[PDB]
């Protein structure tokens, strides 16, 4: 009977009971020497830092109140210091020490662990800033210098990314995830799926990704903790120079092969971590915090505030064309604005830049790209109302020229024919979500879209999201779309938020399922264009729509999906003439 | 693995509603049969769950046949277990149509569903084809039937007041017992709460004077129209839709040995009118008689205060399981809902005080639903 | 019909006359019902709609396109047009001034802040005209351009020949109150953050050079900028008058040695209201303290590498070493007749050469 919590002596009069309170400083420096005993020279170089780290860890664990940091944190600190001292062959820079302390002793808010660990260590003051983003980048992406030896004892633990309002995955998918996207395991929200079979299939996907060696981003763990705790422990059984860890289902424990480049990230709210996780879990996972203020530099926050002011004066129009009082909110004008959208927009603009050094030639085009992102999802009557707006009349002129000549907002077919001919460099799959007030495409409109994409696309499969109870039917149709021949495929998933169906929390599950099946099923010769068109109303649903999701989703508002054969496709032409000049003959 | 191919080759799922004395858990409803020599092997659902766990987590062969057999087995089993889920919901809601239901499901390629009732007027249903779409359509159909059955039983509980005295299984037991020539003593004593010192002559009078002979004419009309009405549908979903809507509108045409909810409600209201002197109770001086009366007492003075309330009319007889409900942890929602139906429905021939004692002791979900 | 036949912008006098005509017809009529009020509002709305569509008809490009490193308007007599057509007096319960000025900010904020500030001191935004309200529009837009160029890390003033002294003093008041180190909105109350602000930002030494060259720039700032300037000047005087003695906190000493050139510049600006050798003495004493501190931690770790075996009582040094180096340098006693005793009381020079 192994336990982490205490026991009552009525059960341990049967057999032998071994209890240990907490290791004192001599046992801590002995454990550190037992870790570092695998090499002699580096251990006799870095025995000077064992007793400082032990006293500093004891002051940390006595300073805090909840048992947030434990022995795995100190052990991983000693292992990381030992690995840097092995790979360095000169000693420890204070940069190496501050990276080890700040990768290990993070996550807790009311603890300044740098100041505690450099109180006792007054040489290791590092006057330069250390971003959390590069610590996450060197946790996820080690190079060939790391993990190149006999066995793997200098491997990192895993990631636990604590957040507010579920905003880790956007930042991880724009800034961090390079080359090959991970395989997102998530708590699927399709109806009439049983939880047990979904836990089984999620653990199968985790197991396959341990074998092939791609990353895992878990969005649930309170369903998977009983089945993955021995993997989170990172204690391995070696057969043939290959590592095997225990995985369980029900009462079935087996040793599954782990590839030498495997990473796992749990994403979880800060509150749920601080009040629902049992805390062997917090001690196993190398915490960091990344909300939106962590990743945004202060000038980018000033761009966020300036952009919110720009939106609130884009929307607030003062005119008396009709004698009515209806002050427009930027939620009304920009279909998706939810008072947290401009941070997402600025993060999308910076990640579209690729240069990233503040130079007043970059700052201006981040601001213009952010304005372009807002303009790319605005209704056209707002752009017509913009002549009497608080911005001006030349700003409204250039925004209308951008909205009608740079950005394609005519219909769905024109957005395709302008979107396919863009030479997407180093993007094998381009993902765009589209918001509309028209009717969704029927099956006769799909035939017209296929005949009008005769030489460009590859017969767009249109899927309706209400027609899917289980997840496997949706995966069957995505796989049947994927196994068709021809390149430049187009998938169209269709949700409607204004009906009696519940298909408004199905959107994230549909997107995650599609993204996982594309990342595991697509070849390297074919390109993929998945469009998620959602149907909204001007009756208050278009303003209650939570919008600008980042990650790998570009957000557009095409107003009508169907190319009109009646009116001209240019509102400026209708703005020049009047109604009598419309009937003027040749 | 080759066991899973043998399941996907000749395995037969069986929903049976087990005839033994044991309960109606999902562990004892579903079975799986394997034929071969000529022996057979029966698997309960716990061993199929342990084998699926061993097979979802076994080593990757990297072959298309292997993972398509595991996916086919897992999807047929999940849809079949979901059918078990909808079947147990229809059972515990109390139905007496899908009480003696049974279904074999053939996991052969183009194997099909073989469906059967415990009825004499119905025939052996069968349909071949793709198994997953048949289970999906069947489960969607049975979910729509559960919603329609809950709506019909809500509108029978709303128009018959005394049917609200009993839960679902109690109405099933009474409907089985009153059609018998000599009903059981447990049924003839549970009906003492409506009539009082009830006996077999009052009950045979009530079950003779309840239903007319025009119901015989309309059920025979259904019995002659139904053969050329089932054969207008090519598939199984149309035949089941016809059977289910006619079971909604004429229940005793299918079950010629039990009362339906109309005849039960009329029999109870007739038993109610043989024995008179109803109970008239006033509320105390300071309690309004048209709204809730929430009273906060303190834990030692809850059980005396209810006995204070019921002394506003002495010589009126003591309460029973109606008009007082003692709430406690592990109190189901149906007890509270039937008390609220007894307090807020019409035909009652008296004025009675309806009490919820220790109504704070309920759970959060039962409280929200109440 | 007269806005549709002028497209040369030296002919702005003609729509100026045709809007002063509706101004004159409005300013003579009698007030009566609400048909006259809705009539005058509707006619003014249609007149400014025609005016805005004229200005968008012949201004089909930007303002102040540079092309020569001598940034000039591409419609050179543009500011005359705005002065003439904005100054006419409609009743100001309506628009015509909340709208055309909003038009000018939206046309001007289409420009990058560097080119806007370079035009603001280029002798073509001349005639600050005693609350000419388009000039107050331009004052507000240039203060916003200053705020946008100080949210970026671009220094504003390294090419400004801005001999009109009113706008130069207003831009300096802008750069002070919008570059000041806010901490959710202007607390300072200290000396360290203000001093890092002076040493790190490059516009501060140029600011102090140009306001200490002539007293005719400090006379026209604000009420706020002179208190903040007095606080920054008191902080720098307190710190660099504390260099003459040893009372300086050694945090400020590491700061001034990391920031040698800016501190020498500001001090060279301050002598006109020895320093090479005084910096070499303070630098030598700082290097001596840090190398003596490295010896004592190496001694402590060597006796800590034998901590299991034989333990040592470190005199008073066990507490003196634990304290942070926010401590004043006069306690480290660089006396003469030579040695430099510190707060780490090393019990002899024997232990010093041993260390």
């Amino acid at each position: 009977g192994i336990s982490n919590w205490a026991l009552d002596p009525a059960k341990m009069n049967r057999g032998i009971f071994v209890s240990r309170g907490s290791p004192n400083e001599k046992e801590l420096i002995e454990s550190a020497e037992g870790i570092c005993s695998s090499d002699r020279l580096v251990q006799d170089k870095i025995r000077g830092y064992f007793a400082p780290f032990a006293k500093a860890y004891e002051t940390v664990c006595q300073k805090q109140d909840k048992e947030f940091f434990g022995l795995r944190d100190y052990y991983s600190l000693i292992k990381m210091v030992f690995a840097k001292a092995k790979a360095s062959k000169r000693g420890l820079s204070p940069q190496d020490i501050t990276h080890a302390v700040l990768r290990n002793f993070s996550g807790k808010d009311n603890i300044q662990a740098l100041s505690i660990f450099t109180a006792s260590l007054p040489e290791a003051r590092y006057k330069e800033e250390v971003s959390t983003v590069e610590l996450i980048k060197q946790n996820i992406y080690p190079g060939p210098q790391a993990s190149s030896r006999g066995l793997d004892g200098a491997e990192s633990r895993y990631l636990l990314v604590l957040t507010r309002n579920y905003v880790a995955l956007q930042i991880l998918q724009q800034t961090f995830f390079e080359g090959q996207q991970p395989e997102i395991i998530f708590g699927s929200s399709f109806p009439q799926d049983q939880e047990y079979t979904q836990i089984c299939r999620n653990i199968n996907r985790v197991k396959i990704c341990m074998e092939t060696g791609k990353m895992v981003v878990l969005l649930n763990l309170q369903n998977l903790y009983e089945s993955l705790y021995d993997a989170l422990n990172q204690y391995y059984v070696y057969l043939g120079g290959q590592k095997y860890v225990d995985l369980g289902l029900g009462t079935h424990r087996v040793k599954c092969r782990v590839h030498t480049a495997f990473r796992l990230i749990v994403i979880e709210e800060k509150d749920v971590v601080y009040k629902q996780f049992p805390v062997p879990l917090i001690n196993r996972l190398e915490k960091h915090y990344l909300d939106m203020n962590t990743v945004l530099q202060p000038w980018q926050k000033s761009i966020v505030q300036e952009l919110q002011q720009w939106a609130h004066e884009f929307a607030d129009v003062k005119a008396d064309q009709f004698i009515a009082r209806h002050k427009y909110s930027p939620a009304d004008v920009f279909i998706g604005y939810h008072s947290d959208a401009c941070a997402s927009v600025v993060l999308q603009a910076v990640e579209r830049q690729g240069c990233r050094d503040l130079t007043e030639e970059l700052y201006r085009k981040v601001s213009e790209e952010a304005r372009s992102i807002l303009l790319d999802c605005a209704t056209p009557d707002a752009v017509v109302r913009l002549s009497g707006s608080s911005l001006g009349s030349f700003t409204a002129k250039q925004l209308s020229q951008e909205y009608y000549y740079a950005q394609q907002h005519n219909s769905f077919v024109d957005f395709l024919q302008a979107h396919l001919r863009m030479t997407h460099h180093e993007c094998r799959a381009v993902f765009t979500e589209i918001t509309t007030f028209s009717r969704l495409l029927t099956g006769n409109d799909c035939d017209v879209l296929a005949s009008e994409l005769r030489g460009l696309a590859s017969k767009p499969v249109v899927l309706s999201l209400q027609q899917y109870d289980t997840e496997y039917s949706f995966l069957k149709d995505v796989r049947s779309w994927l196994t068709n021949p021809g390149k430049r495929k187009v998938l169209v998933i269709q949700a409607d938020f204004d009906d009696g169906t519940r298909s408004a929390q199905l959107v994230a599950s549909a997107k995650y399922t599609a993204i996982n099946e594309i990342n595991k099923t697509q070849g390297t010769k074919d390109f993929v264009f998945v469009y998620f068109v959602t149907k909204l109303s001007r009756m208050g649903s278009g303003t209650s729509y939570v919008g600008f999701h980042g990650g790998l989703w570009r957000s557009v508002h095409i107003d009508d999906l169907r190319r009109s054969t009646i009116m001209a496709s240019d509102v400026t032409k209708l703005q020049n003439v009047t109604i009598s000049q419309l009937f003027k003959p040749e | 693995l080759s066991l899973a191919t043998a399941i996907n080759s000749r395995g037969v799922y069986v929903i049976e509603a087990p005839k033994d004395g044991q309960k109606i858990s999902p562990d004892t409803v579903l079975r799986l049969l394997l034929p071969d020599p000529e022996a057979l092997r029966t698997y309960s659902t716990e061993e199929l769950k342990e084998l699926l766990n061993k097979l979802m987590l076994m080593s990757g062969k990297k072959d298309h046949n292997s993972n398509t057999e595991v996916e086919k087995f897992s999807e047929v089993f999940s849809n079949m277990q979901r059918l078990v889920h909808v079947f147990i919901k229809l059972h515990c809601a109390g139905n007496m149509l899908f009480r003696t239901w049974t279904a074999k499901v053939y996991c052969c390629p183009d194997g099909g569903i073989f469906m059967n009732f415990g009825l004499e007027l119905l025939s052996q249903l069968t349909e071949k084809g793709d198994v997953i779409q048949l289970l999906g359509a069947l489960c969607r159909q049975m979910e729509d039937f559960l919603d329609n059955w809950k709506t019909v039983v809500a509108q029978k509980r709303a128009e018959h007041f005394y049917l609200n005295f009993y839960t679902a299984e109690q109405l099933v037991y009474l409907s089985s017992e009153l059609r018998k020539p000599r009903p059981s003593e447990a049924a003839l004593m549970m009906l003492s709460f409506i009539k009082g010192k009830c006996t077999v002559q009052d009950l045979v009078q009530a079950t003779s004077a309840c239903e007319s002979k025009a119901d015989r004419y309309c059920l025979r009309e259904v019995m002659k129209k139904l053969p050329q009405q089932l054969l207008s549908e090519p598939s199984l979903m149309g035949k089941l839709q016809v059977i289910m809507m006619q079971s909604l509108v004429y229940m005793s045409a299918f079950l010629p040995h039990c009362l339906d909810l109309d005849a039960l409600g009329r029999c109870l209201a007739h038993l109610a009118t043989m024995g008179g002197t109803p109970v008239e109770r006033p509320l105390p001086k300071g309690l309004q008689a048209g709204q809730p009366n929430l009273i906060l007492c303190g834990h030692s003075e809850v059980l005396p205060a209810a006995l204070a309330i019921y002394m506003q009319a002495p010589r009126q007889p003591l309460p029973t399981f109606d008009e007082v409900l003692l709430c406690t942890p592990a109190t189901t929602i149906e007890e509270v809902e039937l008390l609220l139906r007894r307090c807020l429905t019409s035909g009652s021939q008296g004025h009675k005080v309806y009490s919820l004692l220790f109504a704070d002791q309920l759970s959060y979900e039962v409280g929200c639903q109440a | 019909t007269v806005c549709n036949i002028t497209a040369n912008h030296q002919f702005f006098e003609i729509p100026a006359l045709s809007a002063e005509l509706i101004c004159k017809l409005l300013e003579l009529s009698p007030p009566g019902e609400k048909s006259y009020e809705d009539l005058v509002t509707s006619t003014l709305q249609e007149a400014l709609a025609t005016t805005r569509n004229w200005l968008r008809s012949l201004f089909k490009s930007r303002m102040l396109s540079i092309s020569s490193a001598y940034v000039r308007l591409t419609y050179s007599e543009e500011m005359a047009v705005w002065r003439r057509l904005v100054e006419i007096g409609f009743p100001e319960k309506h628009g015509w001034k909340g709208s055309l000025l909003g038009d000018m900010e939206g046309r001007l904020k289409q420009e990058p802040p560097r080119l806007q500030i370079s035009f603001f001191c280029s002798s073509q935004c001349r005639d600050g005209g005693l609350h000419d309200s388009v000039s107050r529009s331009f004052e507000k837009c240039v203060i916003e351009a200053v705020s946008s160029a100080c949210q970026s890390q671009t220094s504003v003033l390294e090419g400004l020949s801005c001999q009109d002294l009113q706008k130069f003093g207003t831009l300096l008041s802008a750069v002070i109150t919008k570059s000041w180190p806010v901490h959710n909105g202007e607390p300072v109350f200290d000396v360290d953050e203000i001093f890092k602000y002076l040493l790190k930002w490059p516009d501060v030494r140029q600011l102090f050079e140009l306001c200490g060259t002539n007293e005719k720039i400090i006379d026209n700032i604000t009420e706020e900028g002179r208190q903040l300037m007095a606080t920054a000047e008191s902080v720098f005087q307190k710190v660099a008058g504390e260099l003459e003695n040893g009372t300086i906190v050694v945090g400020q000493l590491e700061l001034i040695l990391e920031h040698q050139s800016q501190f020498l510049d500001i001090w060279n600006l301050n002598r006109r209201r020895d320093v090479r050798s005084l910096l070499k003495r303070r630098r030598d004493d700082l290097l001596f303290l840090k190398q003596e501190k490295r010896y004592v931690e190496s001694l402590l770790r060597q006796l800590g590498r034998v901590k299991h075996l034989v333990q040592v009582d470190f005199g008073n040094i066990e507490i003196i070493h634990s304290q942070d180096l926010s401590n004043k340098k006069l306690n480290e006693a660089v006396i003469k007749l030579s040695y430099k005793r510190e707060t780490h009381y090393c019990l002899s020079p024997d232990i010093r050469e041993m260390a």
